[PDB]
RNA sequence: GUGAAGAGGGAAACAACCCAGACCGCCAGCUAAGGUCCCAAAGUCAUGGUUAAGUGGGAAACGAUGUGGGAAGGCCCAGAC
RNA sequence: GAUGUCGGCUCAUCACAUCCUGGGGCUGAAGUAGGUCCCAAGGGUGAUGCUGUUCGCCAUUUAAAGUGGUACGCGAGCUGG
RNA sequence: GCUGAAAGCAUCUAAGCACGAAACUUGCCCCGAGAUGAGUUCUCCCUGACCCUUUAAGGGUCCUGAAGGAACGUUGAAGAC
């Protein structure tokens, strides 16, 4: 509604092309193509987009919603990308990155072996932090949670692969 | 999760979501609130 | 006067091909056993088998409405007492796909020795080619 | 990958040196010869179909006889076949011999089990006795009940009674190759394989891993 | 009222429910209750709307931003949520 | 103008309202171990003393010694307390 | 869980994308083309005359008798037969 009523604004640098359905952005960061569904129209005008419903469709305006925000996260991406941090808290946790590998030791008796994706690429700072660069929202923030779910932030310590900003709120034991 | 077929905000941050046909509560503040219907 | 009454020996029987791509199950199905039970016919009888034989391509392609596509569930017993067995829609169209349309039309045919004899003039392959290019068949919309 | 037939030569043991007796069933496999080659285009899958042994050439059927005489090849006892892996190709007319198994260390052997008859339910099912006193009256051996009073009002499929019981095929798995003698043309695994002595096995790779 | 002492058609099958009271024959027509995609006779009929669960085709107290429609009411372009 | 009745033996078979094993949410969940709820029926699920006993109480086990339907499953299969 | 609107916020879901159990379909073992929907592959064998009539069919005579099979016998770690 609000959302797809508020149109998009293509940067200079980046390129949009519309097969129809398929939307393809060209960018410095790189290339993000996107089938969107049949209930949306989208219309090129000038150094903007526009979305707005098919006729003859119910709900036309949640899609609509729902690709203008993938479209401006699309362009956003293409340009600078996105950034996720991942802390590592415990004694003895460790990251490391090699190649497009990320070596992680929560406190298992086995080695734990991430392979990233396509576009994704790790970088660790210091021993116990990571972060991953991407184009595409989703991927990165699909990475990013499986990750966590290696070791999550248990309750007493938050021990675990944590988000760099997300809280914990950890409790107590009982006392005696 | 409480499972019980009658689901209720129990404060202000907890809220009701329909995921997947059954009506949810998922509360923000702890998870104690945390509730479905069945 | 009597009525009349088709021969077994000089009914004409013609050949059809029939493309069930995006086609809904059971309103293709309807079709096809009105087909091959030759009620279309004005020489139709009821204890003589005057249909027609229908070759169904790209089976695999039919399609339902709703969300039958993972709710429909096929049942059947082995006759041991484990026996039920279960498969969806889907599961189905990966198995064997000329099964779905193959059971559709054989439940709306006649049960008995004339619906099987019926049954047996259906031939529904899950591709888009045929070997019986020497039957001739002439190109039928359903 | 493909394996080969034998013959059940008997049964021995293996004294290693560090005083450990290792039952070894003897499997004698001579030259296997590849009769058949089949692959996707003609017959829609792979496999090499073989013979081995030898037959008198005086009941060697006439059918039979132009099937090897295509391969070229000397009547055996019998024709079996393998399928086959994607990697391995053979020729028709090869000889395949024992080495194959050099280095396989776990071998499935499949026999023909030895034919027990008409068993009973005690001996084919392990179905406990009655009792053997205390008033028992002809029934000592007996199956006992066969179903549910009338509400199924009929005994189930595969239910287990007496019938015939040996005399199929039996498949033993991860069997140690104890050791494989090329010029002898013998396999020696360690354990008992399915059949009586002088009886066909054929001889796989395991595939349990 | 019906069965008993009543057959026929419908209700899948179903004395006692619905329609309807069999003198006999016809390879004639119109209807009742029920129905008209195929089994299986007859609308894949027409116009307008609703529902998305296979609800239709089993079941309550109670629970819920499921949607379709009304009658009213505040907060607000002095800027509302 | 006959449908053999309690318990044991032999042989079972299904349901899931799950005893164990498998997967999870919450915990007044530090760990170990638990509590409670949700998913799950693939396989497994004691041999003794007393009593006709089912049950039960005991003695020792076990990962566990499930709850029910099957004419309180089973006497043209046995027993006959 | 990720991204994400409806509902400028939130939201695992409405579009889209991930994980996730001894259950399910496979994978392992056996039976299995009477799968009358009776499948495939390889190999082998048989290429003589004549008559009749209700003929589009068939019947019959003479010559021929293959590949194989069965039967019989000696039997089997196969077997009630």
């Amino acid at each position: 509604s609000r959302v797809a009523k508020a149109p998009v604004v293509v940067p200079a640098g980046v390129d949009v092309k519309i097969n129809g359905q398929v939307i393809t952005i060209k960018g410095k960061n790189g290339e993000l193509t996107r089938t969107l569904n049949d209930a949306v129209e989208v219309k090129h005008a000038d150094n903007t987009l526009t979305f707005g419903p098919r006729d003859g469709y119910a709900d036309g305006w949640a899609q609509a919603g729902t690709a203008r925000a993938l479209l401006n996260s699309m362009v956003i991406g293409v340009t600078e990308g996105f950034t996720k941090k991942l802390q590592l808290v415990g004694v003895g946790y460790r990251a490391a990155v090699k190649g497009n590998v990320i070596n992680l030791s929560l406190g298992f008796s086995h080695p734990v072996d991430h392979q990233l994706p396509a576009g994704i690429t790790a970088e660790c700072p210091t021993q116990t932090e990571i972060v991953l660069k991407g184009a595409d929202k989703q991927v990165i923030g699909q990475v990013a949670a499986d990750l966590r779910a290696y070791r999550r932030p248990e309750p007493y310590k938050g021990k675990g692969v944590r988000y760099a900003d997300e809280v914990v709120r950890t409790k107590e034991a009982k006392k005696k | 999760m409480k499972v019980r077929a009658s689901v209720k905000k129990l404060c202000r941050n907890c809220k009701i979501v329909k995921r997947d046909g059954v009506i949810r509560v998922i509360c923000s503040a702890e998870p104690k609130h945390k509730q479905r219907q069945g | 006067m009597k009525t009349f009454t088709a021969k077994p020996e000089t009914v004409k029987r013609d050949w059809y091909v029939v493309d069930a791509t995006g086609k809904t199950l059971g309103r293709l199905a309807t079709e096809l056993a009105r087909r091959l039970r030759g009620k279309h016919k004005a020489e139709y009888t009821p204890h003589v088998d005057t249909g027609d034989y229908i070759i169904v391509l790209n089976a695999d392609k039919v399609a339902v409405t709703g969300n039958k596509r993972t709710d429909k569930v096929y049942y059947h017993h082995t006759g041991h007492i484990g026996g039920i067995k279960q498969a969806t829609f889907e599961e189905m169209i990966a198995r064997r796909p000329e099964r779905v349309i193959e059971i559709a039309v054989k439940g709306m045919l006649p049960k008995g020795p004339l619906g099987r004899a019926m049954f047996r003039k259906l031939k529904v392959y899950a591709g888009n080619e045929h070997n019986h290019a020497a039957q001739q068949p002439q190109v039928l919309d359903i | 990958m493909i394996g080969l037939v034998g013959k059940k030569v008997g049964m021995t043991r293996i004294f290693t040196e560090d005083g450990v007796s290792i039952p070894v069933t003897v499997i004698e496999v001579e030259a296997n010869r590849v009769t058949q080659v089949k692959d996707l285009a003609n017959d829609g899958y792979r496999a090499i179909q073989v013979t081995t042994g030898a037959k008198k050439a005086n009941r060697v059927t006439k059918p039979e006889a132009g099937h090897f005489a295509k391969a070229g090849v000397e009547a055996g006892r019998g024709l079996w076949e393998f399928r086959l892996a994607e990697g391995e190709e053979f020729t028709v007319g090869q000889s395949i011999s024992v080495e194959l198994f050099a280095d396989v260390k776990k071998v499935d052997v499949t026999g023909t089990s030895k034919g027990k008859g008409f068993a009973g339910t005690v001996k084919r099912w392990n179905f406990r006795t009655q009792d053997a006193t205390h008033g028992n009256s002809l029934s000592h051996r007996v199956p006992g009940s066969i179903g549910q009073n009338q509400t199924p009002g009929k005994v189930f499929k595969g239910k287990k009674m007496a019938g015939q019981m040996g005399n199929e095929r039996v498949t033993v798995q991860s069997l140690d190759v104890v050791r494989v003698d090329a010029e002898r043309n013998l396999l020696l695994v360690k354990g008992a394989v399915p059949g009586a002595t002088g009886s066909d096995l054929i001889v796989k790779p395991a595939v349990k891993a």
